[PDB]
């Protein structure tokens, strides 16, 4: 596409310099033309990928959550400019979703075989559906919250079934699913449910650690023990 | 509540 | 232009919740299209349309900064990818300051014939050439240097005619045009000096003010002081 | 050193 021209490794390096200068809707658009070349991802180029897309859909997220609420608050008469502006970052919002969705489906979820890789995309793909569903109103928002469900429950099967229950993307995949059931899906007790199961199967794998993997995953409980003290 | 921040590789 | 077709009222409407979302790329487009309108700016607008071009280029300089330091570095072969991509990051902040430059030209200052927006408007063209001159090198570096130091020049000569010398404005074209002497110029001597007679006229001025004047102006003297303690 | 911040309305 856009960067056709430019080499794929020059891609993924102009992407961790996007990220130092904190230009991360370059990193996006330098990790779509590397993912267009059309081969595989490493470890490191899939998070490379997350990262960049994360951050500019973090960005349109605050700034509509903003817009939303002064647009809840005003219905003295405004006139037309809050909703048009509202809508102007949600329709943006929506494109981004849609353009990360429609990398993961051409094509990379279909070559991903191995756990690590396929665990990743499903659950991505499960977080641009929320992502599109926190701003949905209309006659799709059922659907686009099933279709988050079903990426994220895909994931989770595999997950449990390759993974061991310390790992970090099992962990991060359990962590926003439970956001999704607490948030999205109006479903807290399974939220609450999900959360305390996995935080405890880690806790009794935790002995099978290194120190280094002991920290990244313990990290990623205390953001689960974070939510429940929250939602208990 | 919070999902994984996720904007630091 | 672009913005062409929405009314002034609902452009500046627009740059207040764009400030509140934090999107100033969006803010900095409103005020384009608000300026274009041909209509002289009012205080307020006038703040706005800063606002929203200073964080703009803000954010592209603390970018170019990162880059040259990792270039600067680099000078293993790396290749050419941080010079290419220091170089777009480059070329995009120069766009940028044209931008703001041309919209001064055609017709802010022309029109301005009040001190407050005609120092205003100098100060910024004194600015944007400065940030211009923060990333040149070749043969108008010299030239970009003396268009703002010519414009920060005129704003000071009105301003010492027309304002207290407590006026805020008054202040910050004198705290910039002394950060001027001394990173662009190869002048401390000169941003000291600056500073330290700013500061003292200021002080003694400051009985003339209210409450809320007295705030607005020790506040910039506070950022007078703290680089005068950097500097010596 | 430091300019006008300039960047909050
Ligand atoms: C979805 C997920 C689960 C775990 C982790 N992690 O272990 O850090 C991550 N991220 C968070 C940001 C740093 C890395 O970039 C993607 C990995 C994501
Ligand atoms: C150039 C300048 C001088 C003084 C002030 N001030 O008094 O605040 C300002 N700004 C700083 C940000 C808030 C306002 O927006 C432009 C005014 C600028």
């Amino acid at each position: 596409g856009a960067m056709g021209s430019m080499e794929r490794a020059s891609l993924i390096q102009k992407a961790k310099l996007a990220e130092q200068a904190e230009r991360y809707e370059d990193m996006a658009a330098f990790m779509k033309g590397a993912v267009e070349k059309g081969e595989e991802l490493s470890c490191e180029e899939r998070n490379l990928l997350s990262v960049a897309y994360k951050n500019v859909v973090g960005g349109q997220r605050a700034a509509w959550r903003v817009l939303s609420s002064i647009e809840q608050k005003s219905n003295e008469e405004k006139g037309p400019e809050v909703r048009e502006y509202r809508e102007k970052v949600e329709t943006e919002l929506q494109g981004v979703c849609d353009t990360v969705l429609g990398l993961l489906d051409s094509h990379l979820i279909k070559e991903a075989g191995d756990a690590e890789s396929r665990v990743f995309y499903l659950k991505m793909k499960g977080d641009y559906y929320r992502y599109l569903a926190e701003v949905a109103t209309g006659d799709d928002k059922k659907r686009i919250i099933d279709s988050a469900r079903s990426a994220y429950q895909e994931a989770m099967d595999i997950s449990k079934k390759e993974m061991p229950p310390t790992n970090p993307i099992r962990l991060g995949l359990a962590l926003n699913f439970s956001v999704f059931h607490y948030e999205i899906a109006n479903s807290p007790e399974e939220a609450i449910s999900l959360a305390k199961t996995t935080f405890d199967e880690a806790m009794a794998d935790l002995h099978t650690l290194s120190e280094d993997s002991y920290k990244d995953s313990t990290l990623i409980m205390q953001l689960l023990r974070d939510n429940l003290t929250l939602w208990t | 509540a919070g999902s994984i921040p996720g904007r630091r590789s």
